[PDB]
RNA sequence: AGACUCUGGCAUGCUAUUCUUAGAGGGACAAGUGGCGUUCAG
């Protein structure tokens, strides 16, 4: 799976576009979501790159 | 120091100290005063409260000045007569100054003028200097004008270093005098210039421009004083090449001559042509500077005086007797300044005989063929320079007329079958292709079609007569004449009944003659781009249209050719035709689409086809089509896919007629559509779709955020497509999603925040996606810049920073674009708050994203370096990025014509002349300056089989 | 970074305004010690800072006067750097919730006597004494008095000629009328003895905590100052300091009678103040009502 | 895009020389440059088809009297070989 | 505010070959249109 869309395939990219479509409804049905958006970005990113 | 404080008199006394006691203004100041005006004459203090008294006194005491003018007048004359006979300076220039704005404000007024004005040849230059600026505000802020004007006169006649200074009184101030006191002022400023003194002669031609210059009414100045001072003028001129006061003396002329006109047209043509004449002689001066005056003033004269009157004037023969025979005449003076006499200044001759064809040609026809002949003779010259100007000439004159009355006067010599193969008048042809604009159709067609059918048919009879070097000539020369097509299509004044005659002819020419066929679409669309403003030319058109439809479209349909310029002017031409047999052509081609017995290549042509008929139907056959092409949104061919969203982008294009007619009835069909192909598109099919998903937003309903944020993801998808038009859409349609939702709310920075929060998501996800969102606020953080509230940007930014933290390389630099746009957008007062930590997480990136990100990070801090201070951005940097500040810095110290020969080219002084010695040369000859000349006259290895080696 | 002062003194935040100027914080990047900032602009309506470097240079050396560090021009300003020094006198009056005791105003009256000595020793007049304009010093200073703002200082006698600058009538007031004299508000020429009886002004000021014409409210600034001048000579001397030694009261009395050239005795003051100090058997431990409500915290 | 110089220079005296067998469209003028230079280059071939088609599509909308005596001259060359 | 070098998307084509391969050959050159342009560079 290669970040570049330009190399890889159509349907893989109906496939990214499905499942983040479907987590943009996920998180947008979030409650966490609805309060203090930017504040859960930041906590979300902040856990996501102290993973990396 | 304390002239520069606020509270000098530099700035508050003009402001707050005029208020005296609360209310402005009281002369009680000055009338209390009065004391230190009389028996006292101590320096400094009369010249100070004379400077505030001129300052306060502007602010219009005005029933006051007028009650007590007065004893001011009595105050201030006592003052003048005390101070004349002591000699200062400072207090007798206040005093002059407020005794200016006295009587600015204002049988004495005349004594006090007169003591005003008596002191402008006082000696020193301060005295003199208020004085006049003060005669000046009075009379321009009227009955005094007479006295000043007989002073003047008599303080010139008594007079030699004061003349200047009454000329500068008179530059300044002769538009405010009576008629018969400007003639006499100009009856002693020439007998002044009966003297051979130059400064006089200078400032008193700059009084004559002020006074030209200025447009005095007929009070001031009559026609036959202008005609008469006009012709009082010409008995100076100076020598030929004095050019200090030639200069001048053309100036004067020509604004002389310019008012003449504007009081009385007719009188200034008729005296036009001695002018003219003493220009052409004057343009044989060495001097550039003078000759570009005289082309300068020449053409002033063309555009300004002479162009708007020729309705008027009319058509010019050479008999004709009223202002049309001056207009002649001047003609005759600009075609004698064509002769081999000037040779140097034939490029500012050309230009002026430019704008003279532009402006006179359409009624100076009948004489302007001879000096046409004559310019067609001087380019037979060997070695020309100014073919260029020569050419533009010739192109103004046919804009101005048209290749009939030009071929009239200098015919091509290409009718038929030549002798020799150097055609001498073939610049023409360029020519008239380049400046054809205002003609009529009839005479290229009963010149053009059997000339160049001859030369066609000449040329392909040489073909095969093994000739292959003529026949290649010929056929660049009936091309050449037939790109003369689209000139013709300009603007035809007979194109209602000479398109019936080319008709067919054009018809064949795109049909079985492909070697024209471009221009001739070109000519079409030419024709259509400004020639239906008329209803019968348009009616003309379409009655041709009904025929010219199928030619174009098995043109087009053919396999293989020009096709794409064949569909511009399919798609003008549809745009421009009835709506029927639109209809009829649109079921054709359905026909044809749906029918499988067709090929993949003919059911695209035909599917680009519909795509041009599309907008141009009407509501039943647009719904039908859709219809048809609902189906066919799913298809897996990428094309039919790609053509199918084509025609929904341009039904729903059209912001007018049925197109929106049919969106609004079918705006639920085609969102359900939308969203219902949305998880099939192909790649290419993203570019039309998003721009048909455009031109559905921008007239979206306020009940319809669902679809909106439905289409969010494939938009910022689409951010990041491989198309760069798909990604430009995707820009678009989320810039106009952001405005759409500015439509449903009354609070915009809510509204806004909402679409933010519909769009934040994207940084949670997969690493593509995430720098798709990046991208995406990039774009959008530069659209509504202060809109979403600075602060939540600042939120954003910090967010950045984290994915600054990021290992790929597409997230990283959508993180440096994001940061550059926020540099660049939001305020420096909220950047001094957020540089450490952005910059911080600059610092700590890597080494290798360091060096290949090199260009965005010295962008970056270039761009802090100019909005904050160096040594703080050295602070907080590590140590190597030091090394490239300093350089930053460094650079901070650092940033304070149509010939084949001419084409293939590796890439005092004008006036020198080469004669040529055959018969004796004979100067008098008309034909001589053929043989005078304007300039002087005069790698890779082969290979064994012959061809080049290129490295 | 965003301002550097001198080439090696970083800029910190403002702890005042001068009477000419801004009062800023500043550290040195070289040692690290601690400096003071004045600022101001180079078009404004007073430009009397090299005035005042001339003021602080002459008056260098004695105690009681902050030792000179740099004077400059610096883009748009010009900025004099001087030592860092501690509050006011005002501002110990507020800290202590108004209130003065008799050996702390006389530790106050005997360092401003020490003061005004060094000041007219060094042929100077200040005309504008105030509890503001008194700083207090720090590390080991801590028991100094120091003496700021030379903005509205003038000459007042000659070195060579012995000749003050001559008598003249209708001067501005300069300096604040809560402790301005009976002759600097009718427009009398200030001298020394305007001086200490500003300086029991001050004194009186400390010792009551509050003026009878003080927060005064009238027309205008004149009209203010000329009431708080008949209210001046209304009150008697003996009714200012009421329930209170009579040390102050003929210390007032006895500058108030004072010549224009007359030299007064400083050391008959000192000697009448520390007579008044043993016989209220004091000492001179430096232990100020400031000083011990930090003890007390 | 830009052009180098040895692109622009190969160009003019490929006109120089063979005039007479190029064309006026991107087809003709990449068949030529392939049947008549080496050009062992796709991308400096793709280049200099483009330029001598920029160069035709300048050169015919002059006057015909240059180009007939290029014609003439280039067909005396051919002859004298 | 990289005019440096190499290079991708599409091949139902050749090679042991439309779904996987890996050598070669194609395809894109600002090529076409309309405006702004010193009418040529852009």
């Amino acid at each position: 799976r290669p970040s570049e869309l330009s190399r890889m395939s159509a349907a893989q990219r109906q496939q990214l576009l499905e499942e983040e479509r479907t987590r943009f409804q996920e998180l947008l049905a979030s409650p966490a979501y609805r309060a203090s958006p930017l504040v859960a970005i930041g906590q979300t990113l902040a856990r996501q790159m102290q993973l990396e | 120091a304390a002239h520069k404080e606020i509270c000098a008199v530099l700035a508050a006394v003009t402001e707050v100290i005029r208020s005296q006691g609360g209310k402005e203004t009281e002369t009680e100041y000055f009338a209390a005063l009065m004391t230190t005006m009389e028996a006292v004459e101590s320096p400094e203090s009369l010249a100070a409260v004379a400077y505030l008294l001129n300052l306060v006194l502007k602010r219009v005491p005005s029933p006051v000045l007028i009650k007590k003018f007065s004893d001011t007048s009595k105050a201030f004359m006592d003052i003048m007569s005390a101070q004349a006979s002591s000699g200062s300076t400072s207090v007798l220039r206040w005093v002059l100054s407020c005794l200016a704005t006295l009587l600015r404000k204002q049988p004495v007024t005349l004594q006090v003028y007169h003591g005003l004005l008596s002191f402008t040849v006082h000696p020193k230059p301060k005295i003199r200097k208020a004085a006049q600026h003060g005669v000046c505000s009075v009379l321009k802020g009227h009955p005094a004008a007479i006295s000043t004007a007989k002073f003047c006169i008599q303080e010139i006649e008594k007079s030699a270093t004061t003349t200047l200074h009454m000329l500068t009184l008179l530059k300044d101030l002769l538009p405010c005098f009576p008629e018969g006191l400007v003639k006499s002022c100009s009856e002693t400023l020439l007998r002044v210039m009966t003297l051979s003194h130059v400064l006089v002669t200078a400032c008193a031609m700059q009084a004559f421009h002020s006074l030209f210059h200025a447009r005095p009414g007929l009070s001031t100045l009559s026609a036959e004083l202008n005609a008469q001072i006009i012709t009082a003028l010409y008995d100076y001129v100076p020598s030929e090449n004095d050019l200090q006061p030639l200069l001048a003396w053309l100036k004067v002329m020509e604004k002389a001559h310019i008012n003449l006109v504007r009081l009385q047209w007719d009188l200034g043509l008729g005296h036009l042509p001695r002018f003219f004449g003493t220009a052409v002689t004057c343009l044989l001066s060495p001097h550039s500077q003078v000759l570009t005056a005289a082309t300068q003033s020449l053409k002033e004269i063309l555009k300004e005086c002479v162009a708007p009157h020729m309705a008027d004037i009319g058509s010019v023969t050479s008999s004709a007797s009223g202002p049309a025979q001056s207009v002649a005449k001047m003609f005759r003076a600009v075609e004698e300044g064509l002769t081999y006499k000037f040779h140097a200044a034939w490029s500012s001759v050309l230009q002026l005989l430019c704008v003279f064809f532009e402006a006179c040609g359409r009624q100076a026809h009948p004489v302007m063929r001879k000096c046409l002949q004559s310019l067609c003779d001087l380019r037979l010259s060997p070695h020309f320079p100014h073919t260029a100007a020569l050419d533009q000439a010739v192109g103004a004159a046919v804009t101005s007329m048209g290749p009939e009355v030009v071929l009239q006067a200098v015919p091509l010599e290409i009718d038929g079958s030549e002798e020799t193969l150097d055609f001498p008048r073939s610049w023409l042809l360029p020519v008239i292709r380049d400046h054809v604009q205002e003609t009529r159709l009839g005479f290229f067609t009963t010149y053009f079609l059997p000339l160049a059918n001859t030369l066609k048919s000449k040329a392909m009879d040489l073909a095969q007569a093994g000739s292959t070097v003529e026949s290649k000539i010929y056929d660049t020369l009936q091309w050449q004449m037939w790109t003369l097509l689209p000139g013709f299509c300009t603007r035809p004044t007979d194109v209602a009944i000479s398109f019936k005659g080319l008709a067919r002819t054009l018809g064949m020419a795109i049909s079985e003659r492909p070697d024209l066929r471009v221009t001739v679409c070109q000519a079409l669309r030419t024709l259509i781009t400004k020639g239906c403003q008329a209803e019968a030319d348009r009616a003309e058109v379409s009655r041709f249209a009904k025929n010219f439809l199928p030619i174009l479209f098995n043109l087009y349909g053919q396999p293989v050719a020009p096709r794409r310029a064949v569909l511009e002017t399919i798609r003008t031409y549809l745009t421009i035709t009835d709506t029927q047999l639109v209809n009829s052509l649109l079921e054709k081609a359905s026909e044809k689409v749906l029918d499988p017995a067709s090929s993949d290549f003919t059911r695209l042509s035909v599917l680009d086809l519909v795509v041009a008929l599309a907008p141009c139907a009407d509501e039943a056959a647009i719904s039908k089509l859709y219809s048809t092409i609902r189906p066919y949104l799913e298809s897996k061919a990428h094309g039919v896919q790609k053509k199918a969203y084509r025609v929904l982008e341009e039904v729903c294009a059209s912001p007018q007629g049925p197109g929106a007619l049919f969106v609004q009835s079918h705006l639920e069909d085609l969102k359900k559509t939308l969203l219902d192909s949305l998880r099939s598109t192909s790649s290419p099919a993203k570019r039309p779709r998003l721009k048909c998903l455009l031109h559905i937003v921008r007239k979206l309903s306020a009940e319809h955020k669902e679809f909106i944020t439905a289409l969010i993801p494939e938009v910022i998808l689409c951010t990041k497509e491989v198309s760069v038009g798909a990604r430009k859409n995707a820009f678009a349609l989320l810039v106009e999603m952001g405005h759409a939702f500015l439509r449903f709310g009354s609070n915009q920075e809510e509204a806004l925040q909402c679409y933010l929060v519909l769009i934040y998501p994207g940084l949670v996800g997969a690493v593509t996606m995430v720098s798709c969102s990046i991208l995406a606020l990039t774009h959008l953080l530069f659209e509504f810049k202060g809109l979403m509230g600075t602060s939540t940007v600042e939120q954003l930014l910090e967010n950045v920073c984290l994915l600054l933290a990021s290992r790929t390389r597409d997230v990283v630099k959508s993180a440096l674009g994001f940061i550059k746009v926020a540099v660049t957008v939001m305020d420096v007062a909220h950047l001094a708050k957020h540089v450490q930590l952005v910059m911080e997480a600059i610092g700590k990136l890597s080494d290798d994203m360091r060096r290949h990100f090199r260009m965005k990070l010295r962008n970056l801090f270039t761009k802090f370096i100019r909005k904050f201070g160096f040594e703080l951005v050295k602070r907080l940097l590590p140590e190597e990025y030091h090394r490239v500040l300093v350089n930053i810095r460094k650079a901070e110290a650092r940033a304070k014509g149509d010939s084949i020969e001419e084409i293939l080219a590796d890439s005092r002084q004008r006036s020198r002349a080469w004669l040529k010695e055959d018969e004796p040369l004979n100067f008098l000859d008309p034909k001589v300056a053929q043989r005078v000349l304007a300039t002087q006259p005069g790698g890779f290895k082969v290979s064994a089989d012959g061809r080049l080696i290129i490295r | 970074a965003e301002f550097i002062v001198g080439g090696k003194y970083k800029l910190g935040r403002k702890i005042g305004s001068g009477s000419f100027g801004d009062i800023y914080l500043a550290t040195n990047i070289t040692n690290g010690e601690e400096v003071a900032v004045k600022l101001e602009s180079q078009k404004a309506r007073h430009p009397q800072l090299h005035y005042e470097s001339k003021l602080y240079k002459i008056l260098q050396g004695g105690v009681g006067i902050p030792h000179i560090r740099w004077y400059g021009q610096e883009k748009d300003y010009n900025v004099l750097v001087m030592d860092l020094l501690g509050p006011s006198l005002e501002d110990l009056f507020n800290f202590c919730s108004r209130r003065f005791t008799m050996k702390t105003v006389l530790m106050l009256a005997d360092q401003m006597i020490s003061r005004i000595e060094y000041v007219h020793t060094k042929n100077f007049i200040h005309r504008d004494i105030k509890p503001d304009n008194f700083l207090m010093g720090i590390g080991r200073h801590c028991n100094k008095l120091f003496l700021i703002d030379f903005g509205l200082a003038k000459k007042y006698r000659d070195n060579r000629t012995r000749q003050h600058i001559p008598y003249r009538e209708d001067k501005n007031l300069t300096g604040t009328a809560r402790y301005a004299s009976i002759n600097a508000h009718l427009g009398i020429e200030q001298s020394r003895r305007d001086d200490m009886e500003s300086l029991g002004y001050v004194l009186m000021y400390f010792n009551r905590t509050s003026l009878p014409w003080q927060g005064l409210k009238a027309a205008t600034k004149k009209q203010k100052y000329e009431k708080i001048s008949e209210k001046k000579m209304s009150t008697p001397v003996e009714v200012l300091c009421k329930g209170f030694p009579a040390e102050f009261a003929m210390y007032l009395n006895y500058c108030r009678g004072l010549r224009f050239e007359e030299a007064p005795d400083y050391m008959y003051l000192r000697q009448l103040f520390r007579i008044l100090f043993r016989t209220l058997n004091h000492q001179y431990d430096y232990t100020f009502d400031w000083t011990m409500l930090k003890q007390k915290a | 895009r830009v052009r180098t110089k040895t692109v622009k220079k190969a160009a003019r005296v490929i006109i120089e020389k063979y005039y007479t067998r190029l064309g006026n469209d991107f087809h003709t003028n990449k068949r030529v440059c392939e049947e008549i230079a080496i050009i062992p280059s796709k991308k400096l071939r793709n280049k200099i088809a483009g330029y001598v088609t920029h160069l035709m599509k300048r050169i015919q909308r002059g006057p015909v009297r240059g180009i007939s005596i290029k014609l003439q001259e280039e067909e005396r060359e051919r002859r004298d070989n």
